[PDB]
């Protein structure tokens, strides 16, 4: 009969472009993890930027994500060589996801990688970033590590010295304007939307309707899509009214 | 565990090896590029760096157990960092040593005859002056004072070298130098040290039939050129070879000429007319590896490289050479102009490049050919492949029609031969010479006369005047007093032809082997990149057997390449006599 959309009001542009546009992104092995809840997403620029050497999505469409809600929503980003951003996915291995950042299977969210050879490379190498070599075990999904010991090989306790059989686990990424494209610089973004019970805080961009009480009729709250008759009181809650709505079909 | 062990501080090394020789490389580079001051001191620094931290990794690397690894590419790497070198000697012995390496390069760099140095008045006078008397007297001048001027120093070298060698529980210096052709724990590939002392006197002694009626036809083209000079049986002397060693007889060219009323095949003057800018001929040779189906150039290649002269303001050096710098750098640097010769070095120099763009995953230490002679005959057979009248036709600059009359085949293969054919003997003499100097067998007493008396029998080249006890001529070769190895040309010489014929039986071509082409044959560009991709990680026999299907080296393709030429001297030679005889002498 009719169709009607609600979804919650919200007039808040989400900031993407301070993550983005960073000044100075952190190293590889200590990582900054950025918050983002209570915004209108418009993932329409962010898609079709046409600057981005890599935008793969995994788990959702990448274009359906324009009108979905999620609970709240992560975003690291970071520096690596342009030959380790395939290791940047779920089920793969190395030296990178296996002791700087691995991500779990049931990855929900996005990545986006593009070049950046003109702002961190500098004649004579860039030593500011860093990238962990040797570590004890492997990380397990989503952990960050930052001591610096002294990582142990041989029998001998080295006592934190750089002794024999002992060697410093960080080393430093060399960057220069004369690379190949294997070996210049990359900034990588990655997206992980993470959905609980709570109600859901960042949606958009979609306009709304007025309710309606009886006359069976399509609709959709919050994203989710059902038909029947709706009924003053399976069931949803308004996302702007709080109030109970019984469904039925009719 | 040591395996553990070894391959973590191998993890280490390669990361910190990679960074410091591409900052040595860089200096280099830049050092090369601009010849200017201030850049000297950098190259010397960058140098001693990296030399000081290969000495130190070599001695953390001496405490790890070898015979413990057994994954036999750690243990590769592993024995590859051990090598003390000249560590083992004393501090005086090594200054000692040391000094007198540099006296005989100042001395060979530095000589004088009268005034007249030896680049580039005396090689051009030898080349065209043709004339007998100041010939010998140049030759015998400079025999004299750099002969002269390095008996004592070579003596020392000699010993010193052997002694120190002995120390490394070698046999002695010339089986330290022998050692490069070394292959263990592979069952059906091994290749002993002494099996290289065969394999070249076996391979040679296949060869001598077409040597001999080359040397046959070109005596009696030099006695057309000196009438009453040569004996019809006598050897042909040491001052009419062209050269100033007789490495090559490509300057007696202009004297035997197989047939004068046809030209040889010359495009400069088409590729001057059309006005190419002198980047296109690299675009060209791009697009020819392209169809063969090799990777196409990467991007920075056509930026960072330079490939015209900076200008007169700025002197650079304009020695072709092909750099690989780490981190996926690769540039080029060559001074080019129009010129055939410039098109074929251009191509050599780009084989070269596609040769290091293969092995690039390999690690550091294993970023190399397979032997010391896979990474020439690679750069020349695209040069073969280049020159051949059928690539030459599909550019537009080769008319369309020609002639192509067997004029042409003659001669070309004549004049090839003049070089490729006429180096075998001087090279194994040679090295033949200077294994058993440094093998001890052949005493201080017997030098000279040994020499002479190789050269009699093998080269069958005679001197012109007696020399005594005092005189040392195998000094005055530039390798020699440099302390380089010298038989690696030999084995490239065949090695080039080895390949050549496996890639073009692969490529289904047709008709004789000296026409043939490798381009637009994808084939034949896969199954030699299946090997050039290998790097040094393989033992350089299953590497061969890639390619050739073969385990050891062979002369068969090289003799059926001048099958023609072969069939032309039988002819020519049935009359004349075939042979020297060492009794006869100029003097
Ligand atoms: C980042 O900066 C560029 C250039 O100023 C701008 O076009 C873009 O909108 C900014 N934000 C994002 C998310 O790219
Ligand atoms: C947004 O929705 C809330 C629902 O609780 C409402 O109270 C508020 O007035 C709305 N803001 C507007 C209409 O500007
Ligand atoms: C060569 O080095 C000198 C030394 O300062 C420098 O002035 C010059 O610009 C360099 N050449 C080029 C082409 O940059
Ligand atoms: C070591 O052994 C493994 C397992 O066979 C092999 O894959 C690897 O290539 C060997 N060499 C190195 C340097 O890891
Ligand atoms: C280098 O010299 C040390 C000195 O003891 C020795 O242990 C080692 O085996 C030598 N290595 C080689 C390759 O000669
Ligand atoms: C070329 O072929 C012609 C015709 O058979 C022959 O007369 C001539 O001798 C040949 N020339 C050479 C150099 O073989
Ligand atoms: C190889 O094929 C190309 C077609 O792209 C052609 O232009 C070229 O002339 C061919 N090469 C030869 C040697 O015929
Ligand atoms: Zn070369």
């Amino acid at each position: 009969t009719e169709s009607i959309v609600r979804f919650p009001n919200i007039t808040n542009l989400c900031p993407f472009g301070e993550v983005f546009n960073a000044t100075r992104f952190a190293s590889v092995y200590a990582w900054n993890r950025k918050r983002i809840s209570n915004c209108v997403a418009d993932y329409s620029v962010l898609y079709n930027s046409a600057s981005f050497s890599t935008f793969k999505c995994y788990g959702v469409s990448p274009t359906k994500l324009n009108d979905l809600c999620f609970t709240n929503v992560y975003a690291d980003s970071f520096v690596i060589r342009g030959d380790e951003v395939r290791q940047i996915a779920p089920g793969q291995t190395g030296n990178i996801a296996d002791y700087n950042y691995k991500l779990p299977d049931d990855f929900t969210g996005c990545v986006i990688a593009w070049n950046s050879n003109n702002l961190d490379s500098k004649v004579g190498g860039n030593y500011n970033y860093l990238y962990r070599l040797f570590r004890k075990s492997n990380l397990k999904p989503f952990e960050r590590d930052i001591s610096t010991e002294i990582y142990q090989a041989g029998s001998t306790p080295c006592n934190g010295v750089k002794g024999f059989n002992c060697y410093f686990p960080l080393q430093s990424y060399g960057f220069q304007p004369t690379y190949g494209v294997g070996y210049q610089p990359y900034r990588v973004v990655v997206l992980s939307f993470e959905l609980l019970h709570a109600p859901a805080t960042v949606c958009g961009p979609k306009k709304s309707t007025n309710l309606v009480k009886n006359k069976c009729v399509n609709f959709n709250f919050n994203g989710l899509t059902g038909t029947g008759v709706l009924t003053e009181s399976d069931a949803v809650r308004d996302p702007q009214t709080l109030e109970i709505l019984d469904i039925t079909p009719c | 565990t040591i395996e553990e062990q070894a391959k973590t501080f191998l993890d280490k090394f390669n990361h910190e090896a990679e960074d410091l020789f591409y900052q040595s490389s860089l200096a280099s580079w830049n050092y090369n590029t601009n010849i200017t001051e201030e850049n000297v001191q950098n190259m010397n620094n960058a140098g001693d760096k990296w030399s000081a931290f290969l000495k130190e990794q070599s001695t953390l690397a001496q405490m790890y157990p070898l015979q413990e690894i057994q994954n036999l590419t750690v243990k590769l790497q592993l024995q590859a960092l051990q090598q003390n070198g000249s560590s083992v000697l004393s501090e005086d012995k090594s200054k000692r040593l040391n000094t007198i390496l540099n006296t005989m390069s100042t001395i060979y760099s530095t000589g004088k005859v009268c005034c007249l140095l030896l680049e580039p008045g005396l090689n051009e006078i030898m080349a065209n002056s043709l004339d007998y008397n100041e010939r010998l007297w140049a030759w015998e001048s400079w025999r004299s004072e750099v002969g002269k001027q390095l008996r004592p120093l070579y003596e020392e070298y000699v010993v010193l070298k052997n002694e120190m060698a002995r120390a490394n529980h070698y046999e002695d210096y010339g089986d330290y130098w022998r050692g490069d052709y070394e292959v263990n724990g592979v069952d059906g590939y091994d290749y002993s040290r002494g099996q290289l002392i065969e394999d070249v006197e076996h391979t040679f002694e296949e060869i001598k039939p077409l040597y001999e009626h080359l040397h046959a036809y070109v005596r009696a083209k030099l006695m057309n050129a000196y009438p009453s000079y040569i004996s019809p049986i006598g050897c042909l002397p040491a001052h009419l070879l062209g050269d100033m060693w007789g490495r090559f007889w490509t300057n007696l060219y202009s004297l035997t000429v197989p047939f004068g009323q046809k030209p040889n095949i010359d495009v400069t003057d088409a590729m001057v007319d059309q006005a190419w800018d002198a980047q296109r001929i690299f675009k060209e040779a791009e697009k020819f590896f392209v169809s063969v189906g090799l990777p196409n150039m990467t991007q920075g290649f056509w930026e960072n490289s330079m490939l015209t002269d900076p200008g007169n303001v700025q002197k650079a050096v304009c020695h072709p050479t092909a750099w690989d710098l780490g981190k996926g750098d690769f540039r080029i640097l060559m001074c080019t102009k129009v010129t055939m010769d410039d098109f074929l070095t251009a191509h050599h120099e780009m084989g070269h490049i596609q040769y290091d763009m293969a092995y690039a995953a390999q690690p550091f230490l294993l970023r190399n050919g397979a032997n010391e002679g896979f990474h020439e005959a690679v750069g020349e057979i695209m040069s073969l492949s280049a020159a051949t009248p059928k690539h030459l036709k599909s550019i537009g600059l080769l008319s369309p029609d020609f002639q192509e009359d067997n004029e042409t085949e003659i001669n070309f293969l004549l004049k090839q031969a003049l070089t490729i054919v006429g180096t075998l003997p001087f090279t194994y003499m040679l090295e033949k010479w200077r294994w058993m100097v440094f093998k001890g067998e052949i005493p201080k007493d017997q030098w000279m006369k040994k020499w002479w008396e190789m050269k009699r029998e093998i080269v069958g080249v005679v001197e012109p005047v007696p020399h005594d006890e005092t005189y040392c001529d195998p000094a005055s070769l530039f390798h020699v007093s440099n302390d380089y190895s010298f038989i690696r040309y030999y084995t490239r010489t065949l090695y080039q032809f080895q390949f050549q014929e496996a890639l073009c039986q692969a490529a289904k071509h047709e008709g004789p082997l000296h026409k043939c082409d490798i381009s637009n044959s994808t084939e034949a560009g896969q199954k030699l990149f299946n090997m050039l991709r290998l790097g040094k990680s393989e033992p350089w026999t299953l590497a061969l057997e890639n390619v050739v299907g073969a385990k050891n080296m062979n002369v068969r393709p090289l003799l059926n390449y001048f099958e023609p030429l072969f069939t032309w001297l039988k002819d020519q030679n049935k009359n004349s006599f075939v042979g020297w005889s060492t009794d006869w002498s100029p003097y």
